[PDB]
């Protein structure tokens, strides 16, 4: 039966959102079922998922790599990556507020410029023009956009993933690989 | 309305009945194989169940019903909340209507489309109507079985 | 059991007490001649009627 | 009838207008000329009904703004909570309730001010506070940082979502002017809605958290080895130890045998022995009445299925034979003007706070509020002032209506019509009731100064000599102590031990006691009354006389705000409705500072207090009220001149703070009486010759300076007078009551 | 106004009647409030002279009585004026 | 562009130029208290 007009293809029954049309690269199903584009801007929503997606993507596989090996000089008394101990030490070590400060100065020198340029139509949101070494081709092209697709659908993933690494070492007391292993 | 002497479509509207007519049955449906499949069956993970309606149901309360309910609640939020508000505000779908049919099950036409959208109703009145039977049945015959309460 | 009992008198009585005073009466209902509107409404003032009044007996040691 | 009708996308989301000062106003939105611009947009921001002609554009603004205001009182929430789990000695405070001082502000160690970080206890050093937010929170169950700090960022989620909805409600679903008229509906929801499912939600938590977590401190379990309020609701075994009805269930509530519901629904009245709060078995039962009642009284009023009252033809048909159309009107009047409504609201909010100091200080709801003078003393006294401000606001609200609003084809001999067609008996009356008060109330005071000056005690009015017994007062202290077991046979205490009965101790220190009234209880009740009337003299006549008197019959078309009409007629300066509530703040000001000071020193000499092993009370101010609040001169020496010891003696202690805003209060007080004593004129020509220099220094201004209008002049006046004398007593009252409480 | 000063025949019987059923017990008696306040004044006007104390329960008896007679006779107006 | 204009505005360029002015007294005071001469 479906609704009168064009329908939300991720969600068949639910009207289609006024500005998710299926055009952006990770956005087929022009999934937006509680309608925060109808009421928020789509190129600030478009960034922070971006950044997010490689933050999550860092953290995902930054906790499996620091499971399966930690540096020497760093004394890493804690096996649980994601536990309020590691966190602790690598603040008061100084290794954290070093990262924090690069972290800042990219958010404050890049990130807002960048931001406040996507918000005027003068960015794609997420684009900084990084591929060194051209794994993704011309910008804007068919290569592009199944990278583009490939980035959020990896990113969502390790977003949701980061979830789960967290909330279960929170409970067990064991590292991700840990757990795998021993049930 | 056919059959509606209290003329609850005059206060609430049609579209919004129907969709609570479906849903209830849809979950009357699933209930009355569900108490007879639990009662019957016993998955190896639980084993020292009660299998009875009320018992059962106090047994899984903070586990098993709990997860259920957070993604029972999860699917209304996200996808029965803005179905139910886009079908009153007039969007056009049928109140029902989740676009699941992975096989060809419905039919072609019109005409048994509509037969088996009567059958679904139907079918949910009387699982609604079974299922209410149930509970006052396993209440007043000392927590008999459904299966038991056959001699 | 005399719960009940006043419980569905109170109701009644409210059903009856509805034809007078609700303004505009449906008279579009097989038997009791009320809408569900107004069925709700009076059943509603049976309720308060019969709780308030099971309470007072209750109080008094009469039930 | 009753439907949700919203313009989308009315209005754009652009930082343009925010370039545009004063924007809003036809008037201003062409930029300054003169420093008097600056002022006006600011004086004119929220003066909506001003802005634009159209009473929907009016309402939006409104609802939006109010919004505004919701996301603001939830940041200030969320501090207060945030304040508790990390600045404060809270949970400590738990474990010592008496012992321990409530702190929850920190100041940075800078230019010494460290100072201010007192010796409190509970392993902080902080500011002392008496907000009694401690004694909300253990009442609320709370005994621990993560419940405070939860609470927080809820406080800070639900101020968001309050921007949101301010903003979403103006810029993208603005509801149509027939959308606010549904008064009806509005009124069922508020009442059912708000008040009655607000109360029922609470009275929720009251039974499920507040009781459980509270019994078992008050039996003396450590708060940390409480169970967490969700233990309460998981096990029921861990409730039905607590209070056995719960073994019972939910089975009781639909039959009805509620008397089943004994152990957590009393009527035990009076206070907990252990902590001097009202027992929280009596606050979850009167919140479930109370929920019952609102969910019932919102029933009342038609909105879309026949059923229910029209509050049309209900004031419609309140017509009697002296009072012409009665009724008829007020429901045009109150569903077209915003202020007809603030004016109203005002009244009632502003009299709630009042009553609200009152019961809360005779009742107190809260554990340990009692026996923590200086939360009782600024919480009664900070009620007190929200309270007033409130009353002069509905004054000035009912006269903008007046000026703005009013209609004499609405208002055809009704009620309102009637009222203005008597405005001279009216005020004539109240005038005289003025003086006869004034007289009869100040005049005991200035009869006894004059005769103790004169070695004529045995000629005063005194409970030693002339006695002016409150005799009413007396009596009906004597019927509610009677009541228990009598007039409220199930009630097994009095409704207050200010009535009478036992006296109430937490530790050595009066929770509460019987408050005996004598000649001067007599004397400053009728103080209060003069106050009160004269009050209402000024403001009344502000609203009577808003639209016309025989001095000036075209008052409406000058408007509600203006300075005078001119030297003329022999001087016309503040005929204006502004000008009446100008004069309406300073008797307020009087009347609330003698109501505070009444309260404080009657609290210090006859109920505050300390009892022995013996059993012997000894008050702060050792019961001086009797014999030293017949006199002025007792008022001057044994109260402001006796109690000021500790605000002035504060230097170098941690209450030095208070004796800085003793002085600064003072100042800015003082500073007032520039403003209030002196015109404009000879500020603008002031500023004539300061400007000459100015150029003299090709240093002048393009915003030509200006003296401030002349209305401006009398709002910097009486906002500094009530800043300075209001800070002056909260100075006064913290030190005092801080250091000897 | 019609007046009719039969209102106040009405007040009287009509409040009394009502206030003379029979109630529990303290600071009244069970006899009713009627049945108590002509008895206050009984054993008062006895002792013509020196009148009641505020400890007394006769001030109660008087307030409760009066402000319910008023109540019924101020309504019994409206009724015969405005039928 | 309007956000700066906003910005620029008497109020805003007021708070935080005596912030900012605010905030150099206090950091003086705080790493070298108790200056009663040079
Ligand atoms: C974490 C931040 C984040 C943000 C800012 C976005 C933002 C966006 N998403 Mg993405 N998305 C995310 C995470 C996020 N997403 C994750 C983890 C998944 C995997 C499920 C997706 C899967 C997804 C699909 C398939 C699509 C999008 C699309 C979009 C765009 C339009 C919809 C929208 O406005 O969402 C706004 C989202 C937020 C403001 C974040 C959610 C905030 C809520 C309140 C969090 C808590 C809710 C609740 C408690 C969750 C649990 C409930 C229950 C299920 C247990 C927008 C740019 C659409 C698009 O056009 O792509 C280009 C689209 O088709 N998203
Ligand atoms: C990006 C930077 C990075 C750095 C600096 C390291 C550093 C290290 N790795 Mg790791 N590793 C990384 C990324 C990195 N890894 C990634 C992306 C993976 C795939 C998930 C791994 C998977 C891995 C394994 C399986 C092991 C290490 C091990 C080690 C340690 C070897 C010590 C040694 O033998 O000399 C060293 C501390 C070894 C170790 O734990 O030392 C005993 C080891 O067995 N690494
Ligand atoms: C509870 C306090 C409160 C609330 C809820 C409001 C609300 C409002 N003010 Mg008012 N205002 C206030 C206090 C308040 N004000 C005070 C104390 C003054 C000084 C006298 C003013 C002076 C003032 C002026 C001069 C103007 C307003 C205006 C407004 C309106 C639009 C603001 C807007 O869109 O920004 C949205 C706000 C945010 C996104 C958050 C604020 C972020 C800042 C930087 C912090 C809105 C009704 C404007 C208006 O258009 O009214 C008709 C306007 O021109 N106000
Ligand atoms: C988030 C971005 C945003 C933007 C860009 C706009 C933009 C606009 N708003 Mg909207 N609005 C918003 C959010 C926003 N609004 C929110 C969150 C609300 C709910 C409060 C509203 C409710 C609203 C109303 C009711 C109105 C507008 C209006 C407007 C227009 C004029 C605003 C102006 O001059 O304000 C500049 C004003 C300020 C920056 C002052 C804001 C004061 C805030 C709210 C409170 C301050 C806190 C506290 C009192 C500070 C005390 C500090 C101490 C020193 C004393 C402009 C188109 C007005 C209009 O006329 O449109 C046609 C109008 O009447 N808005
Ligand atoms: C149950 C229905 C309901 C409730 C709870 C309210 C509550 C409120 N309305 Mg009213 N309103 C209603 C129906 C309701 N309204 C209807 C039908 C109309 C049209 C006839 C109006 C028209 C109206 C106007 C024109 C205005 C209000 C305003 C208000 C606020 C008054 C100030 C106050 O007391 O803050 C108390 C604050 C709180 C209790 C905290 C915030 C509560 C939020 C809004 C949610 C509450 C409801 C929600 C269902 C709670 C969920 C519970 C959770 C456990 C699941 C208050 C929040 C005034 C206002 O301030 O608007 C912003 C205002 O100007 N209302
Ligand atoms: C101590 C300061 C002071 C005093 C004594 C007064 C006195 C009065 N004010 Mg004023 N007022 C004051 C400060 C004061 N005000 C200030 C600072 C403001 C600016 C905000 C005002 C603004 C103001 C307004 C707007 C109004 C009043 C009104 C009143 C009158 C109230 C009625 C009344 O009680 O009259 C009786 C007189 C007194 C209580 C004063 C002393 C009485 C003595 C003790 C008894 C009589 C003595 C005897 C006759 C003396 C004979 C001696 C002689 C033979 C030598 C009263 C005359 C109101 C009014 O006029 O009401 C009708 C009114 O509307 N005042
Ligand atoms: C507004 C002007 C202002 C200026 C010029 C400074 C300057 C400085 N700050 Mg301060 N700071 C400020 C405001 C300012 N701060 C405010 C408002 C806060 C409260 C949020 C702080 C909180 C703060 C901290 C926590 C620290 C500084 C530190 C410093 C010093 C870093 C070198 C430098 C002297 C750092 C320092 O060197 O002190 C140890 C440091 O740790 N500042
Ligand atoms: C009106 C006149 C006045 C004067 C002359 C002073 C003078 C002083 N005050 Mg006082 N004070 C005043 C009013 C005044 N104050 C008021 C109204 C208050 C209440 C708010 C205070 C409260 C106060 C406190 C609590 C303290 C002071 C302190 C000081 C000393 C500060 C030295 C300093 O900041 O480092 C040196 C600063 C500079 C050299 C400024 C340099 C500016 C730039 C960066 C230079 C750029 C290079 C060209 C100085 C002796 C402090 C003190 O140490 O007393 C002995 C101190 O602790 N003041
Ligand atoms: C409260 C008592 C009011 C008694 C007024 C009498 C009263 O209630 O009568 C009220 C009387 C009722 O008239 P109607 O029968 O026409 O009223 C029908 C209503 O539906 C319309 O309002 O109206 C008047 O006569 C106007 C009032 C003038 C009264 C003038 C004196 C006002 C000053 C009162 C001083 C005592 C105050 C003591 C307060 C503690
Ligand atoms: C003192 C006084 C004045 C003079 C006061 C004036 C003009 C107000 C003074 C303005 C103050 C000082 C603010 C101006 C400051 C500028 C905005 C510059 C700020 C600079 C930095 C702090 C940002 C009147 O104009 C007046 C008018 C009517 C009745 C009584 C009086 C009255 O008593
Ligand atoms: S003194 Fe001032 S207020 Fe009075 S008439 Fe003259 S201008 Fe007007």
């Amino acid at each position: 039966q479906a609704p009168s007009g064009a329908a939300m293809p991720s969600m068949p029954f639910l009207k289609r959102p006024s500005k998710l049309d299926g055009s952006l690269p990770g956005g087929e199903g022009c999934f937006d079922p509680l309608g925060f584009t109808e009421v928020f801007s789509l190129e600030w929503m478009r960034e922070a998922e971006v950044k997010h997606c490689r933050v999550a993507m860092l953290a995902v596989l930054g906790v499996i790599a620091q499971e399966f090996g930690t540096l020497d000089f760093y004394h890493a008394q804690s096996k649980l990556q994601l536990s309020p101990d590691l966190h602790n030490q690598f603040v008061q070590n100084g290794a954290l507020q070093q990262v924090l400060l690069f972290v800042c100065a990219w958010e404050f020198f890049v990130g807002l410029p960048a931001l406040i340029e996507s918000l005027e139509g003068r960015r794609e949101p997420g684009y900084f023009g990084f591929d060194p070494l051209k794994l993704g081709g011309t910008y804007g092209s068919a290569q592009w956009k199944r990278m583009a697709a490939g980035e959020l659908r990896n990113g969502r993933l390790a977003m949701i993933a980061f979830g789960g690494f967290f909330h279960q070492q929170l409970l067990t007391k064991q590292g991700i690989i840990e757990q795998l292993t021993h049930f | 309305a056919e059959f509606d002497p209290l003329q609850i479509t005059s206060y609430l509207p049609i579209s919004w009945m129907r969709e609570s007519e479906v849903k209830h049955g849809r979950i009357a449906m699933l209930a009355f194989v569900g108490t007879l499949a639990q009662q019957a069956y016993q998955f190896p993970w639980y084993k020292g169940a009660p299998t009875t309606l009320v018992g059962a149901h106090d047994h899984f309360v903070t586990t098993a019903l709990a997860q259920i309910l957070l993604f029972t609640s999860a699917f209304e939020i996200l996808a029965g909340v803005p179905a139910a508000i886009q079908t009153v505000r007039g969007s056009g779908r049928l109140p029902g209507y989740y676009g699941f049919d992975p096989l060809g099950l419905w039919g072609k036409d019109e005409a048994s489309r509509k037969r088996m959208e009567l059958a679904e109703v139907k079918n949910g009145r009387l699982a609604m109507i079974a299922m209410l039977a149930l509970w006052h049945q396993e209440a007043l015959s000392g927590g008999m079985g459904v299966i038991e309460q056959l001699v | 059991s005399s719960i009940p009992v006043i419980m569905v008198i109170s109701n009644l009585l409210a059903l009856a007490i509805g034809r007078y005073a609700i303004q505009n009466p449906s008279n579009e209902t097989p038997i009791i001649g009320l809408n569900l509107a107004q069925l709700v409404a009076t059943t509603s003032f049976g309720h308060i009627i019969g709780v308030a009044t099971i309470l007072g007996l209750s109080n008094m040691g009469i039930i | 009838k009753v439907k949700v009708v919203v313009d989308r996308d009315v209005v754009a989301t652009s930082f343009e207008k925010w370039a545009k000062p004063g924007h809003f106003s036809r008037s201003l939105a062409k930029g300054p000329k003169t420093t008097t611009w600056i002022w006006n947009l600011h004086a004119d921001a929220h003066d909506f009904d001003s802005h634009t002609s159209s009473l929907e554009e009016v309402s939006r603004k409104i609802f939006s703004a109010h919004f505004g205001q919701l996301a603001i009182i939830f940041i200030w929430l969320s501090g207060m909570y945030f304040h508790g789990a990390r600045f404060s000695n809270y949970v400590a405070w738990l474990s010592n309730p008496t012992g321990i001082k409530p702190s929850a502000q920190v100041v940075w160690p800078i230019v010494g001010q460290q100072i201010l970080n007192a010796d409190v206890g509970g392993g902080i050093q902080g500011i002392q506070i008496t907000s009694g937010l401690f004694q909300l929170w253990r009442a609320s169950g709370i005994v621990n940082e993560l419940q405070l700090y939860v609470t927080a960022i809820g406080g800070l989620v639900m101020a968001g979502l309050m921007m949101f909805a301010g903003w979403f409600h103006y810029h993208k679903a603005a509801p149509k002017l027939e959308w606010f008229q549904n008064v009806e509906s509005m009124l069922n929801h508020h009442l059912a809605g708000l008040l009655g499912l607000g109360s029922l939600s609470w009275a929720g938590h009251q039974i499920h958290v507040s009781l459980p977590v509270n019994k078992l401190l008050d039996a003396g379990v450590a708060p940390s080895s409480i169970p967490l309020p969700h233990e309460f609701i998981l096990n029921r075994n861990l409730m039905a130890e607590l209070y056995p009805s719960f073994q019972q269930g939910l089975a009781p509530f639909f039959t009805l045998n509620w008397k089943q519901y004994s152990d957590i629904l009393t009527f035990k009245g009076g206070l907990s022995p252990v902590t001097g709060g009202l027992w929280l078995t009596d606050v979850a039962h009167h919140h479930l009445a109370i929920a019952v009642l609102f969910i019932v009284a919102g029933h009342m009023y038609r909105t879309n299925w026949g059923i229910g009252h029209s509050m049309k033809q209900l004031l419609e048909a309140h017509k009697g034979p002296l009072t012409g159309e009665g009724h008829k009107g007020l429901y045009e009047v109150l569903t077209t003007s915003w202020h007809a409504n603030l004016a109203i609201n005002l009244a009632m909010l502003g009299s709630l706070s009042i009553i609200v100091a009152h019961h809360m200080y005779s009742m107190p709801p809260y554990p340990y509020l009692a026996t923590d003078y200086p939360t009782q003393l600024s919480l009664f006294t900070h009620h007190m002032w929200i309270g007033g401000f409130c009353i002069v606001g509905a004054g000035a609200h009912a006269a903008i209506y007046m000026v703005r609003d009013y209609s004499p084809t609405v208002n055809y001999n009704n009620v309102l019509d009637r009222m203005i067609r008597h405005r001279d008996a009216i005020i004539s009356h109240l005038n005289w009731v003025c003086i006869f008060l004034g007289t009869h109330s100040f005049g005991l005071y200035i009869h006894n100064d004059t005769m103790r000056a004169l070695g004529r005690a045995q000629d005063m009015f005194s409970d030693t000599a002339i006695q002016l017994q409150p005799v009413l007062a007396q009596w009906i202290q004597q019927i509610h102590t009677l009541a228990p077991g009598n007039t409220a046979v199930n009630a097994l205490a009095t409704a207050s031990y200010a009535f009478g009965a036992d006296t109430v101790t937490v530790g050595s220190k009066i929770a509460m006691m019987p408050i005996k009234l004598g000649t001067a209880d007599f004397m400053v009740h009728h103080i209060h009354a003069f106050t009160i009337h004269v009050t209402v003299l000024i403001l009344l006549k502000g609203v009577l006389f808003a639209r016309n008197s025989r001095l000036i019959p075209d008052k409406a078309n000058l408007g509600f705000r203006f300075p005078c009409d001119g030297p003329g007629r022999g001087g016309t300066c503040q005929v204006s409705a502004w000008d009446h509530v100008f004069l309406g703040l300073f008797w307020m000001y009087n009347a609330l500072s003698v109501v505070i000071f009444h309260f404080s020193w009657k609290m210090q000499s006859d109920v505050w207090g300390t009892v022995s092993s013996n059993g012997t009370v000894s008050h702060i101010t050792g019961g001086n009220f009797a014999q030293s609040a017949i006199t002025i001169n007792g008022w001057l020496r044994d109260f402001l001149w006796a109690q000021a010891s500790q605000v002035i003696q504060s230097y170098g202690s941690s209450l030095s703070a208070y004796g800085l805003m003793f002085l600064g209060a003072h100042f800015v007080w003082a500073f007032s009486l520039m403003f209030l004593f002196s015109g404009r004129g000879y500020w603008q020509e002031l500023i004539e010759s300061i400007v000459w220099a100015h150029n003299k220094l090709k240093v002048a201004p393009s915003i030509a300076p200006r003296a401030l209008s002349i209305t401006q002049g009398r709002a910097v006046g009486v906002a500094h007078y009530l800043l300075g004398g209001i800070a002056t007593t909260w100075a006064f009252f913290l030190a005092r009551i801080i250091s000897v409480g | 106004y019609p007046l009719n000063p039969a209102v106040i025949l009405i007040a009287i019987i009509g409040w009394s009647a009502a206030a003379a059923v029979p109630s529990n017990i303290p600071v009244l008696g069970g006899t009713g409030l009627t049945q108590a306040f002509l008895a206050s004044i009984q054993r008062l006007l006895a002792q013509y002279p020196t009148g009641p104390k505020l400890d007394d329960p006769f001030w109660f008896y008087l307030v409760v009585y009066h402000v319910g007679l008023f109540a019924l006779l101020i309504f019994g107006q409206i009724g015969y004026a405005g039928y | 562009m309007n956000l700066k204009k906003y910005l620029s505005t008497a109020p805003v360029v007021a708070t935080l130029w005596l912030f900012l002015t605010a905030g150099i007294l206090i950091e003086l005071n705080r790493f070298y208290p108790d200056s009663l001469f040079y």
